[PDB]
RNA sequence: CCGGGCACUCUAACGGGACUGCCCGCGAAAGCGGGAGGAAGGAGGGGACGACGUCUGGUCAGCAUGGCCCUUACGGCCUGGGCGACACACGUGCUACAAUGCCCACUACAAAGCGAUGCCACCCGGCAACGGGGAGCUAAUCGCAAAAAGGUGGGCCCAGUUCGGAUUGGGGUCUGCAACCCGACCCCAUGAAGCCGGAAUCGCUAGUAAUCGCGGAUCAGCCAUGCCGCGGUGAAUACG
């Protein structure tokens, strides 16, 4: 807000895999703050993405992260009379969150009737380099290097 | 207006109740309605005297009235006579054992509704309002009183505009809880209208 | 021997449960200590206005303390000292066997 | 038109399946079933022709049904409204009948809004 | 012989008695697993005796009251947290760095008049 | 509705004017206040004026009206629709 | 439509159901407190006097 | 299916018992 | 459960404890940044608390009150009706549109309160609303009372459906003199709109939002999905 830079949350480890990042997932899976049946989903991933592949659901999970974030997004800016759309650089931070929102809405946009299923399928597919998370991230991607030219409007 | 009741934001810390007792849920109702009947019978008869508080204690089927007044005479009567002769009236009404006592009180000036009354009682004799609170008020502080403040409301004077007039010396700390401070109201009736006078004075801090 | 003690105001039910313990543990014999049981409470809401004004409420409680004495060993050394103590009126009082 | 004049959705339990004719709710396809003892899991297509005309045999002699509880329904609500009761007013104005309010919502027996 | 500690969580109270032994642990008059069974939480509870590698050492008979499941699982956390600075008052290090020895006072916010809840404002609309 | 382990509910008062008709020789207007009384059995044949807050209105009993109250027949509400 | 309904609450109706509490103190029909037998209005009217007993303002 | 009345749920939310939530 | 014990937990009163007190650093000071100790650290979180005044704000309908008005009535009493109307229009809400779901069974963990023509354990008749009995308790004893989400399991398989519960038919229960207008509740049947909402627009920064149940006032009963409270589970994000 006004006064001063607010305090970034540091979350309680997974007691799966001891991981802070494992645990942001989690949460955005969370709804009506009902947790315990996000950590099966999510976990019950972990169990489906070693199954139809045989190899380290952490590997998998972080590397499908990695594949979803956006280095460089549009913050609109109406200088003038027209609504520009500046180019930023993404902080890590911000990376992040918009890499695991996206990941799990791009689940949610998937055909497959469980929900365990297709958190598993989107993070299968993004560490791969496909699934709708990614094509956002690439669209979001082009659309700060198509305004370019805007490079010196940056805040 | 938002300002609260100085009172009841005091009860349990620098203030006492008027009506201290016990009772079940099936009394409450029927012993706190005598209690508004007597005081309706005494503040009635007892304005004459200078009624200051009225003080009620009970045990079972029997309550101790301790009432506090400046001019103790008016209550006592004619050599204990006029404080029996309400306690028959009393005990009329009450149908119990009606311990009516009468207390001193130390200063007058110190006790905020008679200064009020004072003041209200004035204003029903065409007097200077704008005067009458600027003496209460320095005569209050004169009675070594940390603090005061008056404040009539209404048609002063008999103007058809109304207007709310206030007065004020030394501390008056509303804010604090441990600041003991008596605070009583008085309506002062007129031909023209209701008017309404409060007092302010400050004792002192615990 | 079952006393137990009910009022609106707990600095003269402590006060008065002081009171009474201190007799009978002085007129023998056995007093079972003071116990403070639960606080039962009345809470009323009301809006603060008299006229609409809905959103503005005041708080008001009435707090009925509760207190506990026992008298291990009896003995009618306290039957009539007891039978002469100074209680406030703030206090209600009751005798249990 | 198998039973009772529905032809019940195949490949679904022969509870459910049941629901789907006027005149038996998620009870009474509860009840036929054990008055008549057949397995309420199973699905209709998987169902024995005995089983068949005992659950049809029972189902049309011991309830009203179809176009029958639909006449008396009728029948029922043409009398309250032939004899100027208060019942029969609400149906011939097309009114909410169990005295809801009307000032607003009321749309289920009025039908969409006429706007002015 | 037997070592204690109080934990709470909000509305949850927690007795806990840490006695060496093969490793088991009780909630309850139940076992620790049977009480908390499919909450993930719970591993939690069993967390300070892991920053000083005492997994198996102490048993553990432990009731609980009040609050909730998981509210019930951190009063253990801190409890077992607790009767290891009295059994072991060297242990101080390597357990507050983990801030295992602190109980966290976030309770319940109060409703308030005017509120749905503590803090959600009914919705308006002006013209 | 009304506990069928209570009685069936008439005014008496009412009751007792219907039965008066049917022995005396049947039959003339009935001035009521009754809405909340049955009809019943007994009043068939009859006409009574049931009163709806402002007038009686003439309420001719018939066989398959019986179970309902005097006040249905008698409308509260005037209303010849909108606009 | 005052004075002959303040007096027509005190008196027994003919049946049960008609009784109905009004403010002990000035009358009000609506929000009336058993307990005390006083209206919303007067019970915080009286609250912050002490005049009645044990009655606090409440504070969590 | 808070609203639905021939459910377990339905009679929880109208606080009231029956053949659906029994006692 | 009994002996026993007050340890623990609690209960409910009285105290302690936080003061930038202490180390490093920047400071003219006040302070600020960071460290330690410590349950808590820089107002620890919430409440109570609202300056002179503003709005000729609201309230003659809670009450008071100047004055103006009525007098077989503009007073008063009663029966019935209305305040619940309905071509429509807005605000605040409830329940939804479903598979992070719905249903059935079994199994857990709260807090706050209330309760003598009052709460009603248990028992038996009814599918049930309930009805008859009947134990206890002026209640840290007895009861409302099950917390619900959660948990183990089985069913449903993407369909206007086992989603959704409106509307209507019929049979009943309860209160109350009396449920036509016009009560709630139960059971059978009926199973509407609704596939996430145009322009527009509201709330919330941490135990918060979201979501789940629970109690109280008023009150015969109840149109409470309202209000005032209470715990369970429990986030995202703040560049600026
Ligand atoms: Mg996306
Ligand atoms: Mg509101
Ligand atoms: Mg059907
Ligand atoms: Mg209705
Ligand atoms: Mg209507
Ligand atoms: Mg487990
Ligand atoms: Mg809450
Ligand atoms: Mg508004
Ligand atoms: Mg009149
Ligand atoms: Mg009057
Ligand atoms: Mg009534
Ligand atoms: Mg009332
Ligand atoms: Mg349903
Ligand atoms: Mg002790
Ligand atoms: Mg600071
Ligand atoms: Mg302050
Ligand atoms: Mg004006
Ligand atoms: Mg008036
Ligand atoms: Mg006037
Ligand atoms: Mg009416
Ligand atoms: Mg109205
Ligand atoms: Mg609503
Ligand atoms: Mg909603
Ligand atoms: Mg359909
Ligand atoms: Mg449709
Ligand atoms: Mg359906
Ligand atoms: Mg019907
Ligand atoms: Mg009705
Ligand atoms: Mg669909
Ligand atoms: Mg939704
Ligand atoms: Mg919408
Ligand atoms: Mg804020
Ligand atoms: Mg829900
Ligand atoms: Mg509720
Ligand atoms: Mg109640
Ligand atoms: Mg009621
Ligand atoms: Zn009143």
């Amino acid at each position: 807000a006004r006064r001063r830079r607010a305090e970034v949350r540091q979350l309680q480890p997974d007691l799966v895999y001891g991981d802070v990042l494992v645990t942001a997932f989690i949460n955005k899976i969370m709804r009506d703050g009902k947790k315990n049946l996000a950590a099966r989903i999510f976990y019950d991933a972990c169990k489906i993405i070693q199954e139809k592949t045989g190899q380290e659901p952490l590997k998998v999970f972080k590397q499908a992260v990695e594949n979803v974030k956006p280095r460089m997004e549009v913050r609109s800016r109406r200088v003038g009379g027209a609504n520009y759309q500046v180019p930023m650089e993404v902080s890590p931070r911000r990376q992040q969150s918009l890499a695991l929102r996206w990941l799990v809405q791009a689940a949610n946009q998937r055909p497959e009737r469980r929900a365990a299923v297709r958190i598993a399928h989107e993070l299968m597919d993004a560490a791969e380099g496909k699934g709708g998370a990614v094509k956002k991230k690439e669209d979001v991607e082009r659309m700060a290097e198509a305004n370019r030219a805007y490079a010196h409007y940056r805040w | 207006g938002n300002k609260i009741h100085p009172i009841g934001f005091r009860l349990g810390i620098t203030r006492d109740w008027e009506s201290r007792w016990y009772a079940g849920k099936k009394q409450y109702r029927h012993l706190l309605l005598e209690d508004q009947r007597i005081r309706g019978l005494l503040e009635k008869e007892l304005y004459s005297a200078g009624l200051a508080r009225v003080d009620i204690e009970r045990a079972a089927d029997n309550v101790a009235v301790t009432v506090h007044v400046a001019k103790p005479g008016v209550v006592i009567g004619r050599g204990g006579e006029r404080i029996r002769v309400l306690r028959e009236e009393l005990a009329k009404l009450t149908g119990k054992n009606v311990a009516l006592n009468v207390q001193e009180v130390q200063n007058p000036n110190l006790s905020a509704p008679l200064v009020a009354q004072r003041v209200a009682e004035q204003i029903e004799r065409r007097f200077a309002v704008r005067r009458a609170i600027k003496q209460a008020v320095q005569r209050v502080m004169e009675s070594g009183a940390k603090g005061a403040k008056v404040i009539v409301s209404g048609r002063i004077g008999g103007a058809e505009q109304a207007r709310t007039e206030w007065a004020a010396q030394g501390r008056v700390p509303l804010h604090t809880l441990r600041a003991n401070i008596d605070y009583g109201f008085a309506l002062a009736r007129t031909t023209y209208g209701v008017l309404g006078v409060k007092a302010y004075i400050f004792l002192g801090e615990v | 021997i079952r006393i137990k003690l009910r009022g609106f105001d707990h600095k003269t039910l402590d006060a008065s449960a002081q009171k009474i313990v201190e007799a009978a543990r002085r007129s023998g014999a056995q007093v079972s200590g003071p116990i403070p049981l639960p606080t039962r409470v009345r809470r009323f809401t009301v809006i603060r206005g008299p006229f609409k004004h809905k959103d503005s409420r005041e708080h008001f409680e009435l707090r009925t303390h509760n207190r506990l004495v026992d008298i291990i060993n009896p003995n009618r050394k306290t039957i009539e000292q007891l039978m002469t103590l100074d209680l406030p009126t703030g206090v209600e009082i009751e005798i249990k066997t | 038109a198998r039973i009772a004049g529905v032809e019940i959705p195949r490949n679904k339990r022969v509870d459910v399946a049941l629901t789907y004719i006027y005149g038996i709710g998620k009870a009474r396809a509860k009840e036929a079933l054990e008055k008549t003892g057949i397995n309420p899991a199973t699905r209709v297509k998987d169902l024995t022709e005995a089983e068949v005309v005992r659950l049809r045999e029972y189902v049309e002699n011991t309830w009203k049904l179809e176009g029958e509880l639909r006449a008396e329904v009728a029948a029922n609500i043409k009398r309250l409204m032939d004899i100027g009761c208060y019942r029969g007013l609400r149906h011939r104005r097309g009114l909410p009948v169990r005295g809801q309010r009307t000032r607003t919502n009321a749309r289920t027996r009025k039908g969409p809004r006429k706007t002015v | 012989e037997q070592y204690y500690g109080t934990g709470r969580r909000k509305e949850a109270v927690a007795r806990v008695f840490l006695r060496p032994g093969n490793g088991k642990v009780t909630v309850n008059g139940q076992d620790f697993n049977e009480y908390f069974q499919g909450l993930v939480r719970a591993v939690a509870a069993l967390e300070p005796l892991r920053a000083v590698d005492a997994l198996g050492h102490f048993d553990a008979y432990i009731t609980v009251r009040g609050g909730g499941k998981s509210g019930q699982i951190d009063a253990i956390k801190l409890g077992i947290a607790r009767a290891l600075v009295q059994y072991n008052p060297d242990y101080r290090a390597k357990l507050k760095p983990l801030g295992f020895l602190t109980r966290d006072a976030r309770v319940v916010e109060r409703k308030k008049y005017g509120k749905h809840k503590a803090r959600r404002a009914p919705q308006y609309s002006k013209r | 509705p009304r506990s069928l382990k209570k009685g069936v509910f008439v005014d008496d008062h009412l009751l007792e004017k219907v039965l008066e008709l049917n022995a005396k020789g049947e039959k003339r207007l009935i001035k009521t206040w009754s809405r909340r009384s049955t009809i019943v059995p007994e009043m068939v044949g009859h006409t009574i004026a049931v009163y709806n807050g402002k007038q009686h209105v003439p309420v001719y009993i018939t066989e398959n009206m019986v179970g309902h109250k005097l006040g249905e027949f008698a409308p509260t509400r005037t209303y010849r629709g909108h606009g | 439509a005052r004075k002959a309904l303040i007096e027509k609450a005190k008196r027994t109706p003919k049946f049960k159901v008609r009784a109905y509490t009004r403010c002990v103190r000035c009358g009000r029909a609506r929000s009336v407190y058993r307990f005390f037998g006083l209206c919303r209005i007067c019970l915080r009217e009286l609250a912050h006097k002490g005049q009645l007993p044990g009655v606090r303002k409440a504070s969590w | 299916g808070k609203g639905d009345r021939r459910t377990r749920r339905g009679k929880i939310w109208r606080g009231t018992y029956g053949k659906y939530r029994p006692r």
